[PDB]
Formats: structure tokens, C-alpha cells, sequence
């Protein structure tokens, strides 16, 4: 999925 | 944990002093630079700092495509007595001066490389014929591989060499290259030789150039117009732009202060006086 | 320290050699890195290394040079300056590969009535400029490697005009650090200053620096030592003073790979 | 596999973090754009390379 | 390619003692040599060979 | 249906696995790009094709 | 073929190997577009006899 | 062993050198003692020792000699035979003190139709007899130390009559082991026999033996290698046969003390 | 083995034929694959196969050739070299299709005073060059 | 959804 930072 | 785009330290308010602590007095003989801020020598107010060193990060300093060479090729009439010109370029950042100077602020470097190709063409004679759209082949020939001798010989088959087929008028061509060095980092300077002169052996056999390591460091780019000979001659130029991405650098050096004279650190007579006249007591 | 210890008074001991100094200005460790042996994670030649320890890693004193008002500067290259020094040199020439760190101790004392300041610079990869305006990269191995004897800086670029029998040597102009860059910026390199009113010496600890974990010591110098008079020597009223500069260097953590027969270089 | 990161917003509209999205299309790292998410270090190895740590208020030589 | 900067070194063979035969035996014989790579051997940067070509 | 895989990262920026994403647009496998996620095998069938397994420290012939 | 490594015949140190055979995999060896032929065609004037 | 291992087939590896033998007669370890470094409890010079490890402790092959029906015997002294051998020799000459053990591998092959037996003896303190009947203990250092070249035994004592310019050399009579004792008893010394029908070689592992823990290697030899034909060489019907004998020796566990400038001996 | 077994001494038996050898240098199994019959998952002609077993799978000895100092080399092709060999050949010629594996045993003895080395190669698809 | 690897 989305790897957030 | 300090990011490049983090703000620099705040100025702290500082008052008067009558003390035995001496921040202003030091001894540069030690090899150290005195770590002083304004509140050590003058009274300061509180400032909340917002400025950042983001744009002077090594990536940011080099994150620009720089021109490293201009290759010339052509496609003549079939009837001419001169051969159709294909271009051969020994790959380097040292044929132009600007990016070379920026990289030479450091002794060693690692980077991935982005190569972008701008291709322009024009007519040579006051002739009135035409040319249909040209396709260009940019072949990388690594050291060992057969270098082309003719615009149309077997080597241009590229079964294993990487080639780019560029169509005139389309967006400029672009490729990425990994870190390809046989060392753990690219050496911007090599204080040495590639051969040892041995007593027992003749002078001629032991000789090599100062500062030069692998004679054919990285191979060549060979460029040609794939189109067959046209009655009206067209000349074309390929400008190569290099951008060092994902870069790391080691051991800082002073910048080149006098004009570059060849691939090494050599300077030419007459180019050695860069500084202007200015008097000691003149603002 | 409360019971007498000081930044000016140092004792260094390596092998069977000890140096004392009563007038130092601390010590520099280049790039904050102390010398170390090659780690298994960075290793490359698979053969068991030769590590000479106390027989090579000790203080070798090179020939003393002389500082005068005419002195433009002096330079040395490492490992080249130590090539004929005891068992370090033998180990260097019997192996294809070698790596080493160094403790450099530059010695220059005078008196409370003398003046002068020496810039002692350690340059990684100190490539110098040659004497020619018609050809480039052409300094012979022999001229490039003076051994212990070192070389000197000149205040004037004077081009080798003999095209039929070229001198093939360097022509290192001092304000350009012999390499085309201005001397005032050489302070970004690891350095100390022997300012005669403050200290009798400079001490630099140098790590192995290279783009490779290990290399040919015979083909390649890793460090250059450059000593230049930042402020000229002066004494009382004597128009021609002189004081000695003695250079003492110790190899540190040196290891060697690829043993075979000894290299006999053409040095003349 | 979408990577989502923060922008450092300078000039704001008369209009809360703003983000941008990144997806790598290629198997080789060399093909990737520059992240620009870089780190800063302290200049000590160049500015203070001395063996005995310096205290700026004390005499450099003692 | 042949390059002094990345030169590999020298293989040579010698007689330690000498070949000894009895009488009624051939005094000359051949040895054959073989080369192969060890498990730590690798190659990189694919390129075209000079060991095949096509003039015309 | 997005396929997400790891890159072997060689030269790193002064900037944790890095991934890339793949989506197949076509019904026929032939249309697909090369994965490059390949396997290695041991050379034995070519280097040691002998019926009795060899022990390198022992005499090859006994 | 004798399966020897250097530690069988010489004294060796410990090396942590990082090299890979990735680029000599069968895919990698052939993953390049190679020229297999050059076809010639034309479009002449209507009036030509060829 | 059940899956092929044998007492006749050996492989020895030291440093970057390997020896294979398919026709050995086991190996001898002198006095049952394997070489070892000097223990702290038996130590005497207090300075940190130099221990060259793989650079010195490797196999050096000396000049091949030739066995014939006229051959009375050959001798060598250790460390003397290895004095010019690579970094072992350099380390030997740069230090006042040194100690070493050795692996001696004598090589001699022939054919199933040859005959002959060589006695390979390792003698601790092998003092040999000189050539004079008018003076005693007078063999010069130069004649006493032949280096790699070795010396030979004679079947006849022939006294140096030149009293004005004495030859000052040994005169080692073979049945008296060159020292006044009968050869038949030399078997109490560590030994092997190269009997050509049985083996191509002799292998002796020698400890450091001395009345001191460490000594001057330049002034004193610890071991002597004596090779004598116990049974003369014979082949088919040839009146004058020849076969080579190659001597290969490796230093083991060698350490050195008292580093200073190199010893340059008067060897001529 | 402890009670005498060796890599040099082999006995091979197929059908009514046995080969003994006291001076062998082990045996090679090509590409590590022992011969096998065609599996149903890889099968293609649907008709019941003929499998001659001991009548065809036995040792056929071909004409002996002679090695001399002038000898440049010899070659054979399979199944062709066995085409006239007993019931293997008959079975080969009566059917459109056939598959077979082989045990090849090359024999050459001399004496402790002779020298020479023969390279015995098995090439899959050994296409040879013609005379024109 | 996303087949990870
Ligand atoms: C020693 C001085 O020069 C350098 O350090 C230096 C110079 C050039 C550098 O680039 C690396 C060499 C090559 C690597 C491969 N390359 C390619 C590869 C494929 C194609 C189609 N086109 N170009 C082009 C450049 C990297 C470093
Ligand atoms: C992680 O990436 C899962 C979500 C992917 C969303 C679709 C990405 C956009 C299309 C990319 C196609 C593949 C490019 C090679
Ligand atoms: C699995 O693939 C589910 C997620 C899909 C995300 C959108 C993909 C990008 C658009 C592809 C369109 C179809 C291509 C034929």
C-alpha cells in the first residue's frame, strides 16, 4: 500500500 | 537526525560580561577554527531563526544537468568523396570546465549518473533540396568492445552494447547509469602512475603518464545518423548533459583558481595571476 | 591538569622510539579518523596479510632541511619518503599491495627573539603540476618520487623549453600550492602551524585515505606533506638567518598483501 | 508501493501539512529520481580535528 | 583488456627436480593445462566481443 | 493487482528498503516485461558429472 | 573439475564478499535488443518502369 | 583411511606455499617437539618482539644439488642456509636476536629401476672439524657459513699444509660425520632415510633448540642438516648415473628482538 | 571400501552382457541425468509404445579401430552406429518414432611404458561441417 | 490489491 513519511 | 532543510540555530539573548572566560582569544596553530557565535563577543537579542542550508546540500549543489561535450555527425550525398562522419567521444567530465570545477571541490565521489541528449541539425549548402526526418544511434562501446571504423559496419548491430535510437524532433533522449567504477569511489585525483619502471627493464617499457590510471577508463560513445546518404547534406550536433544523482563526496579541496590546462592539474604560463590589484587600506 | 599535565607537553611512543615535546600546540587527527587495520567487511585480496607491527610502525627521521629567508617551501609524498626506511621499505617492496597510516612530527625550534610561521599541510592525493607548456601529465616517475629527500616549491613558474630532451619534472609554484589552487584555502586540508613564538612542532596523525581499501604503494602515493613559510623567518637584525626543520614520520597499522620477489624500481 | 512525503511549504496561498507522492517505475536504483531528503552533519572533522576536545571559553593553549 | 593499472601478475612453471624415466621408456612426454573459475568469481558490464565479426 | 518488489540499492544518496511497482496491462504473458528476479543453481551437472560423489580432500582415484 | 577455493592451497584471511552474479544470469546476458536484419522498401514515381 | 587417505601422500601448506608428495615415509617431529613461540615464563629480552608470520614462515627452495656415484655427502647450517631468503633474511639481519623452528623437506625422485639410500640427519649444534693439524678451532666465519650453497663431506682427511696463508676451512670426513664420531650412530639424531625404492622425500619438523631461549642468529647456527649416501646411487647398467636432490626449507614460529640498523657481514 | 571396493574396479551388467574393468577413472552421467522412459506428462504419440527391454538394451561391440601416431581422431553418431545391431536396429526401423539413452564404454589398454591421452566427448546434436 | 514481495 501507501508508505507514508 | 538533522535534516538539510532544518532551520539553523536561534540567536540567544546575551548580556554584559566581566569574566575570566576568554572566547575571543585562541591559537590557530592547533589546526582548529574557533567556534564562535556573535553572543561570545557582542551583546545579542533573541532571534528565532528560520533559514536553512537545504540548497547547499551536496545533492542540491550538483542537481543540475551540465554540458560535458558536443558531438558532430553528418549525412552527406552518396556521391561525395569524403566519408560519412560518425562521432566517437571518450567519455569524461573533463572536456568542459564548469562541472569539472564543482566536482573538484572534492577528492573522491560516488554517484549515479543521468545523461540527457540534445540533438540539433542544420543544412550546410546554399542548395535547395530536403532531408526526411533523421534517426540517430548513440552506442556505448565499453573498453574491450569493437570500436566502429565506418558509419555502417557490423559493430552498430549492438547485440550486447547499450544503444539509444533517437528520433529528431522528439523530446531529448535520456538514460541513467549506475555507479560503474572499479574502485569504491571515483578518484577525482590520482597521485600516481599505472606502471612501475623496473631497473632491469628498458626506460621505454616502464613509462606511463602522471596521474593517469586505466588508459581507457570508461569507453566511448559512438554516434551516427542511421539514415542513408541524402543528396542534400545535413550536419547534426549532439550536446551531452550530465547530472550526478544520488551523490556522495569525500575529502574537500580548494577550487581551481587558474585556468585548466589539460586532464591533469597542470597550469600554463601566462594564466597564473588571477587576483586583481586592491590596496591594503582601501575599502 | 591540577598536578601539572598540559596541551603543550607531549610524549609519543611507538615501537622502540619515543618523542618528547615541551612546546606543542595540541595534535591533529586527520578527518577525525585514527588509523586502523583493514576490516573483513571492506577487505579485498583474499590472502593472509603481512603485518610488520613494531619493526615497521616506529619513528623514522628523514634528512634535516634548512629554513632561510630565501626558502619558498618543501614537499614530501607518502609512502615514497619512507621507501628506504628499514623494514617498512622492505615490506613495501616485497608485496604487490600495501596500506598504511602515519604519525607525522615536524620539528622546528628557534628562540624567543625569532619570528616566522610554517604552514604544515597534509594533502590526500597531492597531484602536482609539471614543468611543461607543450605537453601535459608528463612528469617522470623518478622526478615525481624524490624519496626522503623531498622536493621544493618555487615562487615562479619557469617552463621547460628543452623540447628534444625534456626535463620531465614538477614546477610547484607556492601561492598556487603547486596544483593550480590558491594557498590561502589549503587550510581545508588537515594542518598545523608552527608559529615560532608559540610552538616547536607540528603533529599530524593520518589515516589511510584512498578510493580503494588497499593499493600499489610503489605506483601510488596517498598523502603529500607540504610545508610552506606563511610568515618568513626573521631574527634580531641578521640579514641571513637559518634554522633547521627536521621531519620524523612513523607508519601506523600497516598491512601488506601479494607476496612475491622484491621490486627493484628504476629511480634514476 | 506509493511513497508519500511532506513538502516544506514556503509561500502559502490565502487558502495542515501538504504532501507529494512518488512511485518508482524501474527495478534499478540508478533509474530513480533524487529524493532530496538529505542529512546534515556537524563540521568538527574539518573545523576541530584536534585530539584534545576544545572548550571555546578556555585558553586554546595551556 | 590489457591494462597496467589492473594487471593480474605472472604464472610460470618450473622443474623442481627433473623428470626421471627408466630405460625402454619414452624420454619426452606432454602435459596438458586447464583453467576454470572459483566460486567467488564474477563478471560485470555486458559488452560486445571482438572474437566474432561480420565484414559486409 | 499491483506487484511490489525490492530494489538492490547500490549507490545511495546522503538521504530502510526501496521498492518499485509493476502492473501488467496485457492478457498474454509474452507481452510482459522481464522480471529479472532470477534463480541461481549449483554447477555440479557440468563440473562434477561423475557417478560416485567426490570429496575434494580425498584422492580422486582410489 | 576440482572444486578448489584459495584456502585449500594458500593461507587466507577472512573476507566478507559482496559481489554478485546478477548480470551474468541468462536473462541479463540476453536482455538487449540486437539487430537481426535490414529491410529495404521504396515508393517511386508512377511513371517509372520498375 | 577407508575412503583413501595414506601415510605416503601428504600436503603441507605454509603461507602462500604448498608442497604435495605422493611417495612419503611419514614425517619426523624432532624430539617430539613441535615449534612454538617464546613463552613469558622463559622470556628474556624485554622489548616487544617482531614476528613476521606469513612473510617469513613460508617455503624457500635452495639451489638443487646433484647425486652421483662419486657423491660423498652434503651439509647445511640453519639459520645460515636461509640468510638471503626473502623477508626471513631481512628480519634476521635487522635484529640482534632471533629464534626459529623449521620444516625441512628434502626432495629426491628417481624410478623403479634405480637404487640408493640417503641418510637425512638433523644435528643440534653441528660443530664440524677443521682442515688443520697445527692449529685448532680456526675455521673462518666465511668458510663456516656457506649460505644456501652448503658444503660437502669428503671421504679423506687432507690437512691444510699452507702455514703462511692457511685455508681456514672445514674438512668433514664422512664416516666420522665430520666431527670425530662414527656415522653409524648418527641415527640417535632426528632423521629420515630416502630409500629410492620406498620414498621420494624426507620431512623433518625441527623445534628451536639451544641452551638459551633466544640468541644471535648471525653468530650462531642451531641446527645442521647432513645428507649422506648410506647406499650409493645405482641405475640399470649406467656407469655414471645422476639424480637431483632439491632442498626446501620453511621457517616456523620465528621471532626477533633488539631492532637496530642492518648487519652487513663480511662473507668473502 | 575397507574390505577392498574401488573407484577403478567396475562391473556393468545389462541383459546377457557383462563388462569388467580393473582400471577405470569413475563413470560420468551426462548432465547428472540417468536415462528414463517417457513420462505420461511429457508424452505425445498416443499409441501403446514398444519397449524391447533385454533384447535391445544390452552391450553391442562395434568394429575395433586402431590408434597410431598418425591418428587425428574418430567420431560416431547415435542412434546411427547401432542401426544394424540386433533387435535394437529392427525395432528402430519398424517404427516411425523412437527414443533411447545409452551406456558408452570406450576400451583402450596399453602398458606402463606407453603414453597418450584420448579425449572422449559426448556431444548433444553434433552437427559437423561439410567439405564445400 | 497490492501483491508485495
Ligand atoms: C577519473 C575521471 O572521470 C570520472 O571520474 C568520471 C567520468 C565519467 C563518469 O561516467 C562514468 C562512465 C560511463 C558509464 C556508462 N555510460 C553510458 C552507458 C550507456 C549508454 C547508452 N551511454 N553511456 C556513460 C558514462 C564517471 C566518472
Ligand atoms: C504501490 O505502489 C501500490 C499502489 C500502486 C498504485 C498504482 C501505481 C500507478 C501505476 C504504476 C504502474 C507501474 C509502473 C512501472
Ligand atoms: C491491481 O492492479 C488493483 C489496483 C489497480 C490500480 C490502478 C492501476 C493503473 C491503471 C491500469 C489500468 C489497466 C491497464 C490495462
Amino acid at each position: 500500500g501507501s508508505s507514508s513519511t | 537526525a538533522a535534516t538539510s532543510r532544518d532551520a539553523l540555530p536561534n540567536t540567544e539573548a546575551s548580556g554584559p560580561t566581566h569574566s575570566k572566560e576568554i572566547p575571543a582569544l585562541t591559537a590557530v596553530e592547533t589546526g582548529a577554527t574557533n567556534p564562535l557565535v556573535p553572543s561570545d563577543t557582542v551583546q545579542t537579542r533573541h532571534v528565532v531563526q528560520h533559514r536553512s542550508r537545504s540548497e547547499s546540500s551536496i545533492e542540491s549543489f550538483f542537481a543540475r544537468g551540465a554540458c560535458v561535450t558536443i558531438m558532430t555527425v553528418d549525412n552527406p550525398a552518396s556521391t561525395t568523396n569524403k566519408d560519412k562522419l560518425f562521432a566517437v567521444w571518450k567519455i569524461t567530465y573533463k572536456d568542459t570546465v564548469q562541472l569539472r570545477r564543482k566536482l573538484e571541490f572534492f577528492t573522491y565521489s560516488r554517484f549515479d549518473m543521468e545523461l540527457t541528449f540534445v540533438v540539433t541539425a542544420n543544412f550546410t549548402e546554399t542548395n535547395n533540396g530536403h532531408a526526411l526526418n533523421q534517426v540517430y544511434q548513440i552506442m556505448y562501446v565499453p573498453p574491450g568492445a569493437p570500436v566502429p571504423e565506418k558509419w555502417d559496419d557490423y559493430t552498430w548491430q549492438t547485440s550486447s552494447n547499450p544503444s539509444i535510437f533517437y528520433t529528431y524532433g522528439t523530446a531529448p533522449a535520456r538514460i541513467s547509469v549506475p555507479y560503474v567504477g572499479i574502485s569504491n569511489a571515483y578518484s577525482h585525483f590520482y597521485d600516481g602512475f599505472s606502471k612501475v619502471p623496473l631497473k632491469d627493464q628498458s626506460a621505454a617499457l616502464g613509462d606511463s603518464l602522471y596521474g593517469a590510471a586505466s588508459l581507457n577508463d570508461f569507453g566511448i560513445l559512438a554516434v551516427r545518423v542511421v539514415n542513408d546518404h541524402n543528396p542534400t547534406k545535413v550536419t547534426s550536433k549532439i550536446r551531452v548533459y550530465l547530472k550526478p544523482k544520488h551523490i556522495r563526496v569525500w575529502c574537500p579541496r580548494p577550487p581551481r583558481a587558474v585556468a585548466y590546462y589539460g586532464p591533469g592539474v597542470d597550469y600554463k604560463d601566462g594564466t597564473l595571476t588571477p587576483l586583481s590589484t586592491k590596496d591594503l587600506t582601501t575599502y | 591538569e591540577a598536578c601539572g599535565y598540559s596541551d603543550r607537553v607531549l610524549q609519543l611512543t611507538l615501537g622502540n622510539s619515543t618523542i618528547t615535546t615541551q612546546e606543542a600546540a595540541n595534535s591533529v587527527v586527520a578527518y577525525g579518523r585514527w588509523p586502523e587495520y583493514l576490516r573483513d567487511s571492506e577487505a579485498n585480496p583474499v590472502d593472509q596479510p603481512t603485518e610488520p607491527d613494531v619493526a615497521a610502525c616506529r619513528f623514522y627521521t628523514l634528512d634535516t632541511v634548512s629554513w632561510t629567508k630565501e626558502s619558498r617551501g618543501w614537499w614530501w609524498k607518502l609512502p615514497d619518503a619512507l621507501r628506504d626506511m628499514g623494514l617498512f621499505g622492505q615490506n613495501m617492496y616485497y608485496h604487490y599491495l600495501g596500506r598504511s597510516g602515519y604519525t607525522v612530527h615536524v620539528q622546528c625550534n628557534a628562540s624567543k627573539f625569532h619570528q616566522g610561521a610554517l604552514g604544515v599541510f597534509a594533502v590526500p592525493e597531492m597531484c602536482l603540476a609539471g614543468d611543461s607548456n607543450t605537453t601535459t601529465m608528463h612528469t617522470s616517475y623518478q622526478n615525481a618520487n624524490p624519496g626522503e629527500k623531498g622536493g621544493t616549491f618555487t615562487g615562479t613558474f619557469t617552463p621547460d623549453n628543452n623540447q628534444t630532451s625534456p626535463a620531465r619534472r614538477f614546477c610547484p609554484v607556492d601561492y598556487l600550492l603547486g596544483n593550480g589552487t590558491l594557498l590561502g584555502n589549503a587550510f581545508v586540508f588537515p594542518h598545523q602551524i608552527i608559529n615560532l613564538r608559540t610552538n616547536n612542532c607540528a603533529t599530524l596523525v593520518l589515516p589511510y585515505v584512498n578510493s580503494l581499501s588497499i593499493d600499489s604503494m610503489v605506483k601510488h602515493n596517498n598523502w603529500g606533506i607540504a610545508i610552506l613559510p606563511l610568515a618568513p623567518l626573521n631574527f634580531a637584525s641578521e640579514s641571513s638567518p637559518e634554522i633547521p626543520i627536521t621531519l620524523t614520520i612513523a607508519p601506523m597499522c600497516c598491512e601488506f598483501n601479494g607476496l612475491r620477489n622484491i621490486t627493484l624500481p628504476r629511480l634514476q | 508501493g506509493a511513497q508519500v512525503s511532506s513538502q516544506k511549504v514556503g509561500a502559502h496561498e490565502n487558502s495542515s501539512t501538504i504532501n507529494y507522492t512518488t512511485i518508482n517505475y524501474y527495478r534499478d536504483s540508478a533509474s530513480n529520481a533524487a529524493s532530496k531528503q538529505d542529512f546534515s552533519q556537524d563540521p568538527s572533522k574539518f573545523t576541530e580535528p584536534i585530539k584534545d576536545v576544545l572548550i571555546k571559553t578556555a585558553p586554546m593553549l595551556n | 583488456i590489457d591494462d597496467s593499472f589492473t594487471e593480474g601478475g605472472y604464472i610460470s612453471v618450473f622443474y623442481q627436480t627433473r623428470i626421471v624415466v627408466p630405460l625402454s621408456t619414452p624420454r619426452e612426454m606432454d602435459i596438458l593445462g586447464f583453467v576454470s573459475a572459483c566460486n567467488d568469481f564474477s563478471v560485470r558490464l555486458l559488452r560486445d566481443t571482438t572474437h566474432i565479426e561480420q565484414k559486409a
